[PDB]
Protein backbone atom coordinates (compact mmCIF):
# COMPACT_ATOMS: atom_id res chain seq x y z
CA UNK A 1 0.00 0.00 0.00
CA UNK A 2 1.15 3.05 -1.15
CA UNK A 3 1.38 6.64 -0.02
CA UNK A 4 0.16 9.60 -2.22
CA UNK A 5 1.01 13.05 -0.30
CA UNK A 6 -0.92 15.95 -2.00
CA UNK A 7 0.51 19.87 -1.45
CA UNK A 8 -1.24 22.17 -0.74
CA UNK A 9 -4.44 21.75 0.96
CA UNK A 10 -5.98 24.91 -0.33
CA UNK A 11 -4.75 26.98 -3.43
CA UNK A 12 -5.74 30.48 -3.66
CA UNK A 13 -4.80 31.89 -7.04
CA UNK A 14 -5.86 35.85 -8.83
CA UNK A 15 -7.34 34.89 -12.48
CA UNK A 16 -4.90 34.59 -15.14
CA UNK A 17 -2.36 33.76 -12.73
CA UNK A 18 -0.60 30.28 -12.78
CA UNK A 19 -1.75 27.19 -10.56
CA UNK A 20 0.68 25.00 -9.04
CA UNK A 21 0.10 21.57 -7.29
CA UNK A 22 2.31 18.89 -6.34
CA UNK A 23 2.01 14.88 -5.22
CA UNK A 24 4.76 13.52 -3.68
CA UNK A 25 3.92 9.03 -3.66
CA UNK A 26 6.25 7.58 -0.53
CA UNK A 27 7.29 5.13 -2.93
CA UNK A 28 8.83 5.30 -6.72
CA UNK A 29 6.25 5.24 -8.93
CA UNK A 30 6.16 1.93 -11.01
CA UNK A 31 5.82 2.33 -14.79
CA UNK A 32 3.23 0.11 -16.33
CA UNK A 33 4.26 -0.90 -20.07
CA UNK A 34 6.59 2.17 -20.05
CA UNK A 35 4.49 5.49 -19.17
CA UNK A 36 3.47 6.19 -15.76
CA UNK A 37 0.58 5.45 -14.24
CA UNK A 38 0.28 9.14 -12.69
CA UNK A 39 -3.39 10.82 -13.39
CA UNK A 40 -5.18 14.47 -12.18
CA UNK A 41 -8.56 14.76 -11.42
CA UNK A 42 -11.18 17.90 -11.10
CA UNK A 43 -14.26 17.89 -8.98
CA UNK A 44 -16.01 20.85 -9.21
CA UNK A 45 -18.43 21.91 -6.49
CA UNK A 46 -22.01 19.47 -7.13
CA UNK A 47 -20.47 17.41 -9.58
CA UNK A 48 -18.54 14.40 -10.41
CA UNK A 49 -14.69 14.22 -10.00
CA UNK A 50 -13.63 13.97 -14.14
CA UNK A 51 -10.25 13.37 -15.34
CA UNK A 52 -8.04 15.54 -16.79
CA UNK A 53 -4.50 14.39 -16.96
CA UNK A 54 -3.21 10.20 -17.09
CA UNK A 55 0.08 8.75 -17.73
CA UNK A 56 1.56 11.66 -16.12
CA UNK A 57 0.99 14.29 -18.64
CA UNK A 58 -1.79 13.14 -21.10
CA UNK A 59 -4.52 15.27 -21.74
CA UNK A 60 -7.66 14.18 -21.50
CA UNK A 61 -9.94 15.22 -24.73
CA UNK A 62 -11.45 17.92 -24.32
CA UNK A 63 -9.19 19.57 -21.20
CA UNK A 64 -8.13 23.16 -22.21
CA UNK A 65 -4.39 23.20 -23.08
CA UNK A 66 -3.50 25.57 -19.94
CA UNK A 67 -3.83 22.31 -17.84
CA UNK A 68 -0.42 20.97 -18.47
CA UNK A 69 1.07 17.30 -15.85
CA UNK A 70 4.73 16.73 -15.16
CA UNK A 71 7.07 15.09 -12.96
CA UNK A 72 8.86 12.11 -12.22
CA UNK A 73 9.61 9.46 -9.68
CA UNK A 74 7.08 10.06 -6.56
CA UNK A 75 7.47 14.07 -7.56
CA UNK A 76 4.68 14.74 -9.60
CA UNK A 77 3.10 18.34 -10.48
CA UNK A 78 -0.48 19.43 -11.81
CA UNK A 79 -0.01 23.05 -13.66
CA UNK A 80 -2.39 25.47 -14.56
CA UNK A 81 -1.25 28.52 -16.80
CA UNK A 82 -3.47 30.88 -16.61
CA UNK A 83 -6.51 30.21 -14.36
CA UNK A 84 -10.18 31.08 -15.10
CA UNK A 85 -13.03 31.22 -12.84
CA UNK A 86 -14.63 27.67 -13.76
CA UNK A 87 -11.11 25.60 -13.14
CA UNK A 88 -12.64 26.25 -9.67
CA UNK A 89 -12.75 22.82 -7.54
CA UNK A 90 -10.99 20.53 -5.80
CA UNK A 91 -7.79 18.09 -7.60
CA UNK A 92 -6.79 14.81 -6.78
CA UNK A 93 -3.52 13.03 -7.90
CA UNK A 94 -4.01 9.50 -9.05
CA UNK A 95 -1.11 6.92 -8.39
CA UNK A 96 -2.25 3.29 -9.80
CA UNK A 97 1.12 1.59 -9.92
CA UNK A 98 0.14 -1.31 -7.62
CA UNK A 99 -3.26 -2.60 -5.86
CA UNK A 100 -4.71 -0.53 -4.48
CA UNK A 101 -4.56 2.60 -7.08
CA UNK A 102 -4.44 5.58 -4.55
CA UNK A 103 -5.44 8.93 -4.42
CA UNK A 104 -3.65 11.82 -3.04
CA UNK A 105 -5.81 13.71 -0.28
CA UNK A 106 -7.04 16.98 -2.75
CA UNK A 107 -6.66 20.30 -3.41
CA UNK A 108 -9.18 22.92 -3.01
CA UNK A 109 -8.49 25.65 -5.82
CA UNK A 110 -9.92 28.80 -4.55
CA UNK A 111 -10.34 31.57 -6.69
CA UNK A 112 -8.69 34.92 -5.15
CA UNK A 113 -10.84 38.14 -5.34
CA UNK A 114 -11.38 41.65 -3.92
CA UNK A 115 -11.96 41.07 -0.19
CA UNK A 116 -16.22 41.50 0.44
CA UNK A 117 -17.52 41.66 3.94
CA UNK A 118 -20.70 39.45 4.82
CA UNK A 119 -24.21 40.61 4.15
CA UNK A 120 -25.26 39.56 7.88
CA UNK A 121 -29.38 38.70 8.61
CA UNK A 122 -30.39 37.52 11.99
CA UNK A 123 -33.27 35.42 12.24
CA UNK A 124 -35.26 34.72 15.60
CA UNK A 125 -36.95 31.41 16.67
CA UNK A 126 -40.30 30.24 14.12
CA UNK A 127 -43.43 30.55 15.93
CA UNK A 128 -44.42 26.82 15.02
CA UNK A 129 -40.62 25.43 16.09
CA UNK A 130 -41.70 27.31 19.87
CA UNK A 131 -45.26 25.61 20.16
CA UNK A 132 -42.48 22.54 19.87
CA UNK A 133 -40.39 23.35 22.56
CA UNK A 134 -37.41 23.91 20.40
CA UNK A 135 -35.90 27.47 19.47
CA UNK A 136 -33.10 27.70 16.88
CA UNK A 137 -31.51 31.91 16.18
CA UNK A 138 -30.28 31.67 12.48
CA UNK A 139 -27.93 34.06 11.09
CA UNK A 140 -26.71 34.62 7.37
CA UNK A 141 -23.63 35.34 6.35
CA UNK A 142 -23.75 35.61 2.80
CA UNK A 143 -21.25 36.63 -0.42
CA UNK A 144 -17.87 37.19 1.31
CA UNK A 145 -14.29 36.73 0.87
CA UNK A 146 -11.68 35.66 2.25
CA UNK A 147 -13.54 32.51 3.81
CA UNK A 148 -11.74 32.43 7.50
CA UNK A 149 -14.71 34.16 9.62
CA UNK A 150 -15.72 34.31 13.61
CA UNK A 151 -19.40 34.36 14.43
CA UNK A 152 -20.21 35.06 17.95
CA UNK A 153 -23.33 34.31 19.53
CA UNK A 154 -24.20 36.75 22.48
CA UNK A 155 -27.50 36.20 24.61
CA UNK A 156 -28.06 39.50 26.67
CA UNK A 157 -24.62 40.28 26.15
CA UNK A 158 -22.81 36.70 27.46
CA UNK A 159 -21.10 34.84 24.77
CA UNK A 160 -22.93 31.65 23.88
CA UNK A 161 -20.14 28.67 23.09
CA UNK A 162 -22.36 25.20 23.10
CA UNK A 163 -25.18 24.73 20.55
CA UNK A 164 -23.81 26.12 17.61
CA UNK A 165 -24.23 24.75 13.86
CA UNK A 166 -22.34 26.36 10.83
CA UNK A 167 -22.13 25.22 7.22
CA UNK A 168 -20.05 27.05 4.68
CA UNK A 169 -21.09 26.81 1.05
CA UNK A 170 -18.40 25.90 -1.83
CA UNK A 171 -17.06 29.06 -3.89
CA UNK A 172 -19.57 30.30 -5.93
CA UNK A 173 -18.18 30.05 -9.31
CA UNK A 174 -20.15 33.88 -10.62
CA UNK A 175 -18.90 36.09 -7.69
CA UNK A 176 -16.00 34.06 -5.88
CA UNK A 177 -17.64 34.33 -2.47
CA UNK A 178 -18.31 31.96 0.11
CA UNK A 179 -21.53 32.28 2.39
CA UNK A 180 -22.17 31.06 5.70
CA UNK A 181 -24.82 29.60 8.04
CA UNK A 182 -24.98 29.99 11.42
CA UNK A 183 -27.24 28.71 13.92
CA UNK A 184 -27.62 28.45 17.69
CA UNK A 185 -30.22 26.15 19.12
CA UNK A 186 -31.95 25.94 22.45
CA UNK A 187 -34.36 25.13 24.65
CA UNK A 188 -37.94 27.20 24.25
CA UNK A 189 -37.77 28.09 28.27
CA UNK A 190 -34.28 29.26 27.98
CA UNK A 191 -35.25 31.73 24.98
CA UNK A 192 -37.87 33.16 26.61
CA UNK A 193 -35.51 33.59 29.43
CA UNK A 194 -33.54 36.26 27.49
CA UNK A 195 -34.04 39.47 25.37
CA UNK A 196 -31.41 40.17 23.17
CA UNK A 197 -29.80 37.85 20.73
CA UNK A 198 -26.89 38.79 18.38
CA UNK A 199 -24.46 37.19 16.04
CA UNK A 200 -20.83 38.98 15.75
CA UNK A 201 -19.04 38.30 12.89
CA UNK A 202 -15.35 39.34 12.86
CA UNK A 203 -13.61 39.84 9.30
CA UNK A 204 -10.02 40.57 8.11
CA UNK A 205 -12.41 43.12 6.09
CA UNK A 206 -12.94 45.31 9.38
CA UNK A 207 -11.61 44.65 12.94
CA UNK A 208 -15.29 46.07 13.56
CA UNK A 209 -17.59 42.97 13.79
CA UNK A 210 -20.39 43.29 12.08
CA UNK A 211 -23.90 43.09 14.08
CA UNK A 212 -27.09 42.07 13.82
CA UNK A 213 -29.40 41.24 16.69
CA UNK A 214 -33.05 41.37 17.74
CA UNK A 215 -35.15 41.32 21.20
CA UNK A 216 -37.14 38.53 21.89
CA UNK A 217 -39.86 40.62 23.11
CA UNK A 218 -40.72 42.64 19.78
CA UNK A 219 -41.65 42.64 16.33
CA UNK B 1 -22.45 8.84 -25.55
CA UNK B 2 -21.01 6.27 -22.26
CA UNK B 3 -22.99 7.00 -19.16
CA UNK B 4 -22.97 5.04 -16.57
CA UNK B 5 -25.91 5.87 -13.53
CA UNK B 6 -25.83 4.47 -10.01
CA UNK B 7 -28.81 3.24 -7.74
CA UNK B 8 -29.03 1.31 -4.66
CA UNK B 9 -27.82 3.64 -2.00
CA UNK B 10 -29.50 4.15 1.29
CA UNK B 11 -29.82 3.80 4.99
CA UNK B 12 -28.37 0.75 6.40
CA UNK B 13 -27.51 -0.77 10.17
CA UNK B 14 -23.48 -1.93 10.61
CA UNK B 15 -22.80 -5.24 9.60
CA UNK B 16 -25.92 -5.04 7.18
CA UNK B 17 -25.78 -5.83 3.60
CA UNK B 18 -26.69 -3.91 0.37
CA UNK B 19 -26.29 -4.15 -2.98
CA UNK B 20 -25.70 -1.24 -5.50
CA UNK B 21 -26.00 -1.37 -9.13
CA UNK B 22 -24.11 1.09 -11.92
CA UNK B 23 -26.30 0.82 -15.64
CA UNK B 24 -24.30 1.00 -18.37
CA UNK B 25 -24.77 2.20 -21.37
CA UNK B 26 -22.84 3.39 -24.77
CA UNK B 27 -20.41 0.74 -25.24
CA UNK B 28 -19.06 -2.84 -25.11
CA UNK B 29 -19.79 -3.62 -21.29
CA UNK B 30 -17.41 -6.64 -21.08
CA UNK B 31 -14.62 -4.29 -23.11
CA UNK B 32 -13.41 -2.27 -20.32
CA UNK B 33 -12.19 -2.40 -16.75
CA UNK B 34 -15.41 -1.13 -14.50
CA UNK B 35 -14.68 0.68 -10.86
CA UNK B 36 -16.57 1.08 -8.02
CA UNK B 37 -14.94 4.50 -5.87
CA UNK B 38 -16.24 5.67 -2.62
CA UNK B 39 -15.92 9.72 -1.50
CA UNK B 40 -16.15 9.84 2.11
CA UNK B 41 -17.49 13.03 4.06
CA UNK B 42 -13.83 14.34 4.32
CA UNK B 43 -14.21 14.28 0.14
CA UNK B 44 -11.28 12.30 0.27
CA UNK B 45 -11.39 9.66 -2.18
CA UNK B 46 -10.82 6.05 -2.22
CA UNK B 47 -10.82 3.53 -4.64
CA UNK B 48 -13.11 0.50 -3.67
CA UNK B 49 -12.80 -2.38 -6.38
CA UNK B 50 -12.30 -3.05 -9.94
CA UNK B 51 -13.30 -5.60 -12.52
CA UNK B 52 -11.41 -6.11 -15.73
CA UNK B 53 -12.92 -7.51 -18.52
CA UNK B 54 -10.98 -10.29 -18.05
CA UNK B 55 -13.38 -10.93 -15.15
CA UNK B 56 -10.76 -10.90 -12.71
CA UNK B 57 -11.16 -8.17 -9.27
CA UNK B 58 -9.67 -6.77 -7.05
CA UNK B 59 -10.34 -4.93 -3.67
CA UNK B 60 -9.23 -2.38 -1.12
CA UNK B 61 -7.73 -3.52 2.24
CA UNK B 62 -10.53 -2.06 4.13
CA UNK B 63 -13.44 -4.10 1.46
CA UNK B 64 -11.84 -7.71 1.27
CA UNK B 65 -13.95 -10.12 2.36
CA UNK B 66 -16.56 -8.08 3.21
CA UNK B 67 -17.47 -6.71 -0.61
CA UNK B 68 -17.76 -8.40 -3.74
CA UNK B 69 -17.84 -6.41 -6.82
CA UNK B 70 -19.08 -8.51 -10.15
CA UNK B 71 -21.26 -7.32 -13.86
CA UNK B 72 -23.95 -8.97 -15.40
CA UNK B 73 -22.62 -8.72 -19.31
CA UNK B 74 -26.03 -9.08 -20.71
CA UNK B 75 -27.91 -6.74 -19.24
CA UNK B 76 -24.92 -4.48 -18.93
CA UNK B 77 -24.51 -3.64 -15.18
CA UNK B 78 -22.41 -3.32 -13.02
CA UNK B 79 -22.41 -4.43 -9.22
CA UNK B 80 -21.33 -4.23 -5.76
CA UNK B 81 -22.26 -6.66 -2.96
CA UNK B 82 -21.76 -5.15 0.58
CA UNK B 83 -21.53 -6.90 3.83
CA UNK B 84 -20.74 -6.63 7.12
CA UNK B 85 -21.39 -2.97 6.66
CA UNK B 86 -19.38 -0.77 8.98
CA UNK B 87 -20.00 2.75 9.85
CA UNK B 88 -16.71 3.24 8.18
CA UNK B 89 -18.25 2.31 4.87
CA UNK B 90 -20.71 5.37 5.21
CA UNK B 91 -19.83 7.16 1.95
CA UNK B 92 -20.82 8.31 -1.76
CA UNK B 93 -20.20 5.99 -4.61
CA UNK B 94 -19.38 6.09 -7.72
CA UNK B 95 -18.53 3.84 -10.67
CA UNK B 96 -16.30 4.26 -13.73
CA UNK B 97 -15.13 2.90 -16.73
CA UNK B 98 -11.32 3.12 -17.76
CA UNK B 99 -10.02 5.10 -20.23
CA UNK B 100 -9.07 1.97 -21.78
CA UNK B 101 -6.71 -0.85 -19.76
CA UNK B 102 -5.65 0.09 -16.75
CA UNK B 103 -5.30 3.80 -17.59
CA UNK B 104 -8.18 6.63 -15.99
CA UNK B 105 -11.33 7.05 -14.17
CA UNK B 106 -14.07 8.16 -16.74
CA UNK B 107 -17.75 8.86 -17.20
CA UNK B 108 -18.38 8.80 -13.18
CA UNK B 109 -22.07 8.39 -13.03
CA UNK B 110 -23.92 11.07 -9.91
CA UNK B 111 -23.41 8.38 -7.58
CA UNK B 112 -25.47 6.47 -5.33
CA UNK B 113 -25.11 7.30 -1.10
CA UNK B 114 -24.64 5.04 1.22
CA UNK B 115 -24.99 5.58 5.20
CA UNK B 116 -24.62 3.14 7.67
CA UNK B 117 -25.62 4.04 11.13
CA UNK B 118 -28.01 2.50 13.50
CA UNK B 119 -29.87 6.31 14.15
CA UNK B 120 -33.74 5.82 12.46
CA UNK B 121 -34.92 8.19 9.57
CA UNK B 122 -36.61 10.47 10.72
CA UNK B 123 -38.40 13.01 8.56
CA UNK B 124 -37.17 16.81 8.51
CA UNK B 125 -38.75 19.54 10.39
CA UNK B 126 -39.23 23.10 7.89
CA UNK B 127 -38.89 26.04 9.97
CA UNK B 128 -39.77 29.71 8.19
CA UNK B 129 -37.25 32.28 8.49
CA UNK B 130 -38.81 35.96 8.70
CA UNK B 131 -37.00 39.55 9.50
CA UNK B 132 -37.83 41.62 11.64
CA UNK B 133 -40.17 43.53 11.43
CA UNK B 134 -40.24 46.03 8.52
CA UNK B 135 -37.76 48.83 10.33
CA UNK B 136 -34.20 47.78 8.42
CA UNK B 137 -35.84 47.74 4.95
CA UNK B 138 -33.33 48.65 1.73
CA UNK B 139 -34.25 47.10 -1.43
CA UNK B 140 -33.64 43.71 -0.83
CA UNK B 141 -34.42 41.28 1.55
CA UNK B 142 -33.60 38.09 3.11
CA UNK B 143 -35.37 35.61 4.17
CA UNK B 144 -34.95 31.21 4.65
CA UNK B 145 -36.03 27.78 5.29
CA UNK B 146 -34.79 25.84 8.58
CA UNK B 147 -35.05 21.95 7.87
CA UNK B 148 -33.91 20.02 10.98
CA UNK B 149 -33.92 16.96 13.07
CA UNK B 150 -34.33 14.68 9.82
CA UNK B 151 -32.22 11.62 8.63
CA UNK B 152 -30.89 10.21 6.34
CA UNK B 153 -29.41 12.83 4.18
CA UNK B 154 -30.38 13.64 1.50
CA UNK B 155 -33.22 16.59 1.18
CA UNK B 156 -33.57 19.07 -1.45
CA UNK B 157 -34.96 22.55 -1.00
CA UNK B 158 -35.97 24.70 -3.60
CA UNK B 159 -37.93 28.36 -3.33
CA UNK B 160 -41.79 28.85 -4.86
CA UNK B 161 -41.29 25.31 -6.65
CA UNK B 162 -38.21 26.68 -8.35
CA UNK B 163 -39.72 29.59 -10.33
CA UNK B 164 -37.22 31.69 -7.72
CA UNK B 165 -33.81 30.34 -8.15
CA UNK B 166 -31.28 33.26 -8.26
CA UNK B 167 -30.25 34.68 -5.27
CA UNK B 168 -30.26 31.37 -3.43
CA UNK B 169 -27.47 29.69 -1.15
CA UNK B 170 -28.47 26.56 0.67
CA UNK B 171 -26.15 25.42 3.13
CA UNK B 172 -24.76 21.99 3.51
CA UNK B 173 -26.46 19.47 6.04
CA UNK B 174 -24.44 19.67 9.19
CA UNK B 175 -24.87 16.29 11.65
CA UNK B 176 -25.82 16.91 15.36
CA UNK B 177 -25.65 13.79 16.89
CA UNK B 178 -27.77 11.33 14.48
CA UNK B 179 -29.94 14.21 13.22
CA UNK B 180 -29.19 16.43 9.97
CA UNK B 181 -29.79 20.27 10.38
CA UNK B 182 -29.80 22.33 6.99
CA UNK B 183 -30.50 26.13 5.76
CA UNK B 184 -31.69 27.68 3.18
CA UNK B 185 -31.77 31.45 2.47
CA UNK B 186 -32.94 33.52 -0.36
CA UNK B 187 -33.14 37.37 -1.42
CA UNK B 188 -35.66 39.02 -3.27
CA UNK B 189 -36.68 42.59 -3.36
CA UNK B 190 -38.41 43.88 -0.50
CA UNK B 191 -41.11 45.64 -2.21
CA UNK B 192 -41.91 41.78 -3.44
CA UNK B 193 -42.23 40.63 -0.11
CA UNK B 194 -44.71 39.81 1.56
CA UNK B 195 -46.79 41.32 -1.20
CA UNK B 196 -46.33 38.40 -3.47
CA UNK B 197 -45.49 34.60 -1.75
CA UNK B 198 -42.19 33.32 -0.98
CA UNK B 199 -42.11 29.58 -0.22
CA UNK B 200 -39.61 26.74 0.07
CA UNK B 201 -40.39 23.08 -1.17
CA UNK B 202 -38.89 20.61 1.50
CA UNK B 203 -38.25 16.73 0.27
CA UNK B 204 -36.85 14.53 2.24
CA UNK B 205 -36.87 10.74 0.04
CA UNK B 206 -35.74 8.82 2.52
CA UNK B 207 -39.28 9.49 4.61
CA UNK B 208 -40.97 10.06 1.12
CA UNK B 209 -42.09 13.40 3.13
CA UNK B 210 -42.52 16.65 0.81
CA UNK B 211 -43.43 19.85 2.83
CA UNK B 212 -44.14 23.29 1.67
CA UNK B 213 -43.69 26.30 4.15
CA UNK B 214 -44.71 29.54 3.08
CA UNK B 215 -42.63 32.32 4.49
CA UNK B 216 -45.38 35.01 6.51
CA UNK B 217 -43.85 38.14 8.45
CA UNK B 218 -43.23 38.07 12.17
CA UNK B 219 -47.11 38.31 13.96
CA UNK B 220 -46.54 42.33 15.01
CA UNK B 221 -50.37 41.58 15.78
C1 LIG C 1 -9.05 1.51 -11.68
C2 LIG C 1 -8.36 1.20 -13.06
C3 LIG C 1 -8.81 -0.21 -13.50
C4 LIG C 1 -8.23 -1.26 -12.49
C5 LIG C 1 -6.64 -1.19 -12.45
C6 LIG C 1 -6.16 0.28 -12.07
C7 LIG C 1 -4.63 0.27 -12.12
C8 LIG C 1 -3.92 -0.65 -11.14
C9 LIG C 1 -4.51 -2.08 -11.25
C10 LIG C 1 -3.66 -3.14 -11.15
C11 LIG C 1 -4.19 -4.59 -11.15
O1 LIG C 1 -3.40 -5.55 -10.98
C12 LIG C 1 -5.71 -4.86 -11.38
C13 LIG C 1 -6.41 -3.67 -12.09
C14 LIG C 1 -6.09 -2.28 -11.44
C15 LIG C 1 -6.67 -2.26 -9.99
C16 LIG C 1 -6.81 1.28 -13.07
C17 LIG C 1 -6.65 2.76 -12.72
C18 LIG C 1 -7.68 3.46 -13.67
C19 LIG C 1 -8.63 2.28 -14.09
O2 LIG C 1 -9.99 2.67 -14.29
Amino acid sequence: DVVVTQTPLSLPVSLGDQASISCRSSEVIVTRNGYTPIEWYLQKPGQSPKLLIYKAYKRFPGVPDRFSGSGSGTDFTLKISRVEAEDLGVYYCFDGSTVPPKFGGGTKLEIKRADAAPTVSIFPPSSEQLTSGGASVVCFLNNFYPKDINVKWKIDGSERQNGVLNSWTDQDSKDSTYSMSSTLTLTKDEYERHNSYTCEATHKTSTSPIVKSFNRDEC
Amino acid sequence: EVKLVESGGGLVKPGGSLKLSCAASGFTFSRYALSWVRQTADKRLEWVASIVSGGNTYYSGSVKGRFTISRDIARNILYLQMSSLRSEDTAMYYCARAYYGYVGLVHWGQGTLVTVSSAKTTPPSVYPLAPGSAAQTNSMVTLGCLVKGYFPEPVTVTWNSGSLSSGVHTFPAVLQSDLYTLSSSVTVPSSTWPSETVTCNVAHPASSTKVDKKIVPRDCG
